[PDB]
């Protein structure tokens, strides 16, 4: 088992990384821990899922979990993620392992930074900003905008939002009944809901169908529309890589000059498989980077590969949110369309980023039938009143979250635990979360806009959540910065001792920002694209 | 004794049309459930000619799997699959079906 | 707009003078398939040293009508010329100022067709043409019919050419003209007969809904997929709406010529009312890939969008070969500008790629509760089609054992001279 | 060195690889054969 270049991880960022370099010559080899699953196959299993696991979102069960390198769950939990912290609740963050990589589950929310967010350190004096500038990285948007073939309010300007010098390839879908009531009520409040940029296919493209509506788009969506990491990986092993299931990578070998020539990888049943390439990339998630890099501490290496600094698992970021849930006034018809349409963009940026977080307000488009017929049965009714209660919950149902922009605090942590072991004996990894008096006082705002939001529907029965919850994007974990010693990779991608080693991954951003934020993710694995060709031709 | 099954509640209340030998599945699940299933349901049939205001033992068999009463209730302006302007101004508003 | 645009609008001539649609349209590339090889069409712009700039109007009808390259060798019968050649000495010096003036010329070399064993040598197309008649005493508008009716001979048989793609051929790929408009399969699809015959043709269609189906290439009962759909989007649609309707004259009448065993019109073929219980099944396969664009009863959508299964002209065909070619590469149409497609189900495929065995069961599926019953899939019906339809008794001749045979049993002969 | 491939077993189960004469017992070989060799009576014409 050898090749040009090895990388791991057939997600979305190791797949687009693959296509690429597959498309300018180099072989390429994938690992991944979980199988090749079939798009028709989870949707069978999606469809025969309980209505209790539909009615509160669970996003992992239709993903059946391998039992060697398995993928976390939430509903009645199997504890593969162990969470420590004042508000653990918040990154009970589920993750979804397979050729596709977690993208095979995402409401393909593909949004761009603003060009803050990028120098937020030397802009606001907190966090810490990125390495490049947003204009170095926008080829970048604009290349992995074009593959994931990414929708887009192109026909209009809205409000704080990247600076686009090249349009969306395609043009928003008209919103259901939802998005125009609740654009027009929270415009009348003074907030502004603007259309959210997605991966679906607004009119037919690249070879897949036009979205229909099937408001299944974040579990899984039965016709291809939406955009999942798979369409790369098979684009790329069809041009002529290869591609090895389960493969979980656990040790990784190195000389004294600190550059990665050979990792083992266990198969399903333990034993060793040996690969040597020419470069090697660790694609694995904003969780399983750090911890895998935790995990292959060497004879060289006491506490960690690329640990220079000690930051690997260390400062890690996720979005947390708050939640809501009523009855409107007047009908809501919550469902047509897409899962996740529009977006309070509104407050993204502004002058208080150096005092608290900049939210996003939102809400969530998933059809109301499902859980509003479960509580119109529990309620006990009977007979056409039972009906009539379906009816009326079902097309009153909403459901409003408000995420944040969580700073990169290093007494944030991965330690990789003890406790509980898998049939590879590898660590389960354990996360240390807070979120800072940053975010507590951007909450108690938040709380009291969705509040204000749930009297301007009239909500009734509003029941916000009290604790924190996960929106299921992992930042940080393995930061960028110049200097090599506070920090892992470099401007570039290359982790800083070993030259030899590229991180595209979701770790490496410096910022959670405020945005569902894996196109920055594939557009950074874009990043590593060209820096292992120049390094390599 | 599956006539006893399908025939049992009503045609309003419940599914005015049949299961669809949906209940010919459910039906072999409840003889695992409950041993003394196919014994009750025969004797709710005369009754309607204690049982059920507070022995609600049998609205398990009436609440299911989901069938909310129910490939839905109200798939007149919601999905679970339909055409792409399924936006129409959300159509009606209480008319029921 | 212009009459020399016109023709090559009704003649289809950029169907095959451009690779897909981002070709500079009339270049040459789009390498057609066919049972010899894969010939690569040329460039036809006026280019002084690559297109037919040098070409004059004796110099073009002779390639148009008689399949006759400038310098004097053969061109490749992939021409549709003895579809071409009844066309009036008129119509040609009319394409003829379409392509001097109209389009634009273009600078580029034209991929040169690579072809095997010796169909590769031209010059013997000409002992094939007088094999296959065709010299056929240019079109003269006849006068029993009106002129609506002498229109459809005219762009069914000349100028849109329907037959080169329906009417099947010979032993020697030949044009058969005992069953015209009757239906051979083409390469991977297979054109269905489209006589006047009532439960074996188009006889039985709605007039409207021929005169829709040209048009558009949607109705209830048929969507055109695969070589139709790069026929409708890119010739018939522009047609004036004059001109299909004389095509819709024509094609009512048509003698009828029959099919092997057929009991319905194929697009009545109503279906069995079944489902599957909440792999390896026709039922559930075809629910979980099939049944979110379609339904589960296959009834389709509710305006259309989504077609219905039951009742569809290729369903409810006794060959299930279109079937087959729809589920492996999908449907991918575009009239005004609104594509409308289906994801490829293929092996390359891309949404969700099935196996050679598994496109069956649900092409069998399909068929026992929506097609006609009689009308089966076996699993290795379908490798055919993915390797592109049962070779054509002539493609045998270009394998090096079959003619190293013909070698030494053709010198075996010289000696029984002596 | 020596090796033996997947399918150099089922060469064994068939009865090892045809020698260069048995491919003329199949009717294709000998039609071919046919009409080539009709077709030199032609050339003496
Ligand atoms: C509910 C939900 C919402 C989402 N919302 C958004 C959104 O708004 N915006 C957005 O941009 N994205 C969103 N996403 C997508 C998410 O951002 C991306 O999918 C993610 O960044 C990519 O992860 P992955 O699937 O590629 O991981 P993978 O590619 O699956 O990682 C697999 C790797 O892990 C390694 N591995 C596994 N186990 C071990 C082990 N024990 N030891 C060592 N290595 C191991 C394997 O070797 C392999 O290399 C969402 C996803 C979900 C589920
Ligand atoms: C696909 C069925 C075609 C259609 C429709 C038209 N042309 Fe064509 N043409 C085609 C091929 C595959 C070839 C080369 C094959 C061979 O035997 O060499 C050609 C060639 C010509 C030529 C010869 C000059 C040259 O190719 O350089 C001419 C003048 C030509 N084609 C013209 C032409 C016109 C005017 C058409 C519209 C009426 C037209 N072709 C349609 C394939 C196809
Ligand atoms: C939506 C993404 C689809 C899925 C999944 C499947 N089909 Fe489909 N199909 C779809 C469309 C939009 C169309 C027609 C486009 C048009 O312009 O009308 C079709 C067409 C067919 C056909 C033939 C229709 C025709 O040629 O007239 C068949 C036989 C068919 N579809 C079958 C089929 C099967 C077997 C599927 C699962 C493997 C399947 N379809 C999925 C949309 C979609
Ligand atoms: C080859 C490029 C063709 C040309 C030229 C014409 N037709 Fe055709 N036809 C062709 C195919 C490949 C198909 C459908 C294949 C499948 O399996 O779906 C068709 C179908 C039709 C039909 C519908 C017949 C039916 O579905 O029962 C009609 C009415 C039809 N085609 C008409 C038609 C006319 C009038 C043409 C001349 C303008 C014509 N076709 C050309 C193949 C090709
Ligand atoms: S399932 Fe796919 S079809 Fe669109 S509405 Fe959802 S992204």
């Amino acid at each position: 088992l050898s090749a040009d270049v090895v990388i791991i991880g057939a997600g979305i960022c190791g797949s687009l990384l693959a296509h690429k370099l597959v498309r300018n010559g180099l072989s390429v080899l994938l690992l991944d821990a979980g199988p090749r699953r079939d798009r028709s196959q989870i949707v069978e299993n999606w469809r025969n899922m309980p209505p209790d696991n539909k009615s509160q979102y669970d996003y992992a069960t239709p993903y059946p979990s391998v039992p060697w390198a398995p993928h976390t769950n939430y509903f009645p939990d199997n504890n593969y993620l162990i969470v420590k912290g004042p508000d653990r609740t918040a990154y009970k963050q589920g993750i979804i392992k397979g050729v596709g990589g977690t993208t095979w589950h995402w409401a393909a929310s593909s949004w761009r930074y603003l060009p803050n967010d990028f120098k937020l350190h030397s802009t606001y004096g907190v966090g810490r900003d990125y390495a490049m500038s947003y204009d170095e990285l926008e080829p970048y948007y604009y290349e992995a905008e074009c593959e994931m073939g990414v929708m887009g309010p192109n026909g209009e300007e809205i409000t704080p939002s990247a600076p686009r010098q090249n349009p969306w390839p395609m043009t928003s879908m008209p919103y259901g009944y939802g998005d125009r009531t609740f654009t027009e009520i929270v415009s009348k409040l003074g907030f502004s809901n603007t259309p959210v940029p997605q991966a679906r296919n607004s009119r037919p493209y690249d070879g897949r169908p036009q979205c229909c509506g099937n408001n299944n788009c974040m579990p899984i969506c039965p016709i291809g529309a939406m955009y999942n990491g798979v369409y790369a990986a098979i684009k790329a092993e069809k041009l002529g890589a290869k591609i090895i299931p389960n493969a979980v990578v656990y040790a990784m070998e190195t000389d004294a000059k600190n550059r990665i020539t050979a990792i083992s990888f266990y198969d399903p049943d333990k034993q060793s498989h040996r690969v040597v390439a020419k470069t090697f990339v660790i694609a694995a998630n904003g969780i399983e980077t750090p911890k895998l890099l935790l995990l292959a501490a060497n004879d060289r290496n006491p506490h960690g590969i690329a640990n220079s600094s000690d930051l690997v698992g260390r400062n890690m970021m996720d979005h947390p949110g708050i939640g809501m849930s009523f009855q409107s006034a007047e009908p809501i018809w919550a469902g047509g369309g897409s899962v996740q349409m529009s977006s309070i963009t509104n407050f993204r940026d502004g002058d208080f980023r150096s005092e608290y977080a900049a939210t996003q307000i939102g809400y969530n488009n998933t059809a109301q039938n499902s859980r509003a017929g479960m509580k119109a049965l529990s309620m006990g009714l009977v007979g056409k009143k039972l009906d009539e209660e379906i009816r009326r919950r079902t097309a009153h149902g909403v459901d409003i979250y408000a995420n944040h922009e969580v700073l990169p605090d290093p007494n944030n942590r991965l330690v990789l635990s003890k406790d509980y072991k898998d049939a590879l004996g590898i660590p389960h990894p354990e996360v240390t979360y807070d979120v800072g008096e940053y975010v507590r006082k951007s909450a108690a705002i938040s709380r009291q806009r969705l509040m204000d939001i749930a009297k301007a529907m009239g909500g009734t029965e509003i029941e916000m959540t009290p604790y924190f919850t996960p929106n299921n994007h992992i930042t940080g974990g393995t930061i960028m910065g110049h200097d090599p010693r506070d920090s892992v990779v470099d401007k570039w991608l290359r982790t800083h001792d070993h030259s030899n080693l590229f991180l595209a991954t979701g770790a490496t951003m410096a910022a959670s920002g405020t945005v569902n934020s894996t196109l920055t993710m594939a557009a950074l694995s874009l990043r590593a694209a060209d820096a292992i060709l120049n390094d390599l031709k | 004794s599956i006539s006893d099954f399908m025939q049992l509640s009503a045609f309003a209340t419940g599914h005015k049309n049949l299961d669809l030998n949906i209940g010919s599945a459910l039906l072999l699940a409840f003889e695992a459930q409950k041993h003394d299933f196919s014994t009750q349901i025969k004797a709710l049939r005369e009754h309607i000619t204690p049982l059920h205001p507070t022995l609600i033992q049998i609205i398990r068999a009436w609440y299911s799997v989901i069938e909310d009463e129910t490939v839905y209730a109200f798939e007149k302006a919601l999905m679970y699959v339909v055409v792409i302007p399924t936006y129409a101004h959300n159509g009606p508003n209480y008319w029921v079906s | 707009i212009s009459r020399g645009h016109y023709l090559a609008i009704a003649a289809d001539c950029a169907a095959c003078h451009t690779n897909g649609r981002d070709g500079q349209f009339l270049a040459g590339g789009y390498a057609i398939s066919s049972p010899m090889g894969n010939i690569y069409s040329t460039n036809i712009t006026p280019s002084k040293t690559h297109g037919i700039g040098n070409y004059t109007l004796e110099q073009f009808s002779k390639a148009l009508r008689h399949g006759i390259r400038a310098d004097g060798a053969q061109l490749y019968p992939a021409m549709p010329y003895d579809a071409y050649n009844r066309l009036t000495d008129e119509d040609v010096k009319s394409l003829y100022a379409y392509i001097m003036t109209e389009v634009k010329p273009v600078d580029a070399p034209s991929p040169k067709t690579q072809l095997p064993f010796p169909f590769s040598i031209r010059a013997s197309l000409g002992i094939w043409k007088i094999a296959a008649r065709i010299e056929g005493k240019p079109y003269v508008f006849d006068h029993t019919h009106n002129d609506d009716w002498n229109r459809g001979r005219y762009l069914v048989d000349e100028l849109a050419h329907c037959g080169e793609c329906h009417t099947p051929r010979n032993f020697l790929l030949a044009p058969n003209q005992s069953a015209y408009l009757a239906g051979a399969d083409i390469g991977s699809w297979r054109a269905p007969n489209i006589t006047n015959a009532p439960q074996s043709g188009i006889g039985s269609w709605s007039d409207q809904d021929l005169f829709q189906y040209l048009k558009t290439g949607k109705t209830a009962h048929a969507r055109a997929a695969g070589p139709m759909a790069e026929a409708i989007e890119h010739s018939l649609q522009y047609l004036p709406d004059a001109d299909i309707s004389a095509i819709v004259t024509y094609l009512r009448s048509v003698p009828a010529k029959a099919e092997s065993g057929q009991t319905v019109a194929n697009f009545e073929h109503a279906g069995r009312p079944s489902s599957y219980s909440v792999t390896t099944d026709g039922a559930a396969l075809y629910e979980a890939v099939c049944a979110s664009c379609h339904q589960s009863d296959g009834k389709g959508s509710k305006d259309g969008y989504y077609p219905s299964l039951v009742g569809n002209t290729t369903t409810g065909q006794l060959n299930p070969n279109d079937l087959i070619a729809s589920i492996l590469y999908g449907v991918d149409r575009t009239t005004d500008n609104h594509e409308i497609l289906m994801p490829a189900f293929g092996p390359d495929s891309l949404v969700q790629p099935l196996t050679d065995e598994q496109i069956a069961t649900i092409a069998d599926y399909v068929l026992s509760h929506f097609g006609n019953a009689q009308a089966t899939v076996s699993a290795d019906a379908v490798k055919q089609v993915r390797a592109g339809g049962k070779q054509v008794p002539l493609a045998k001749l270009a394998s090096p054992g079959v003619m190293l045979l013909l070698g030494t049993g053709g010198i075996l002969g010289a000696i029984l001279v002596v």
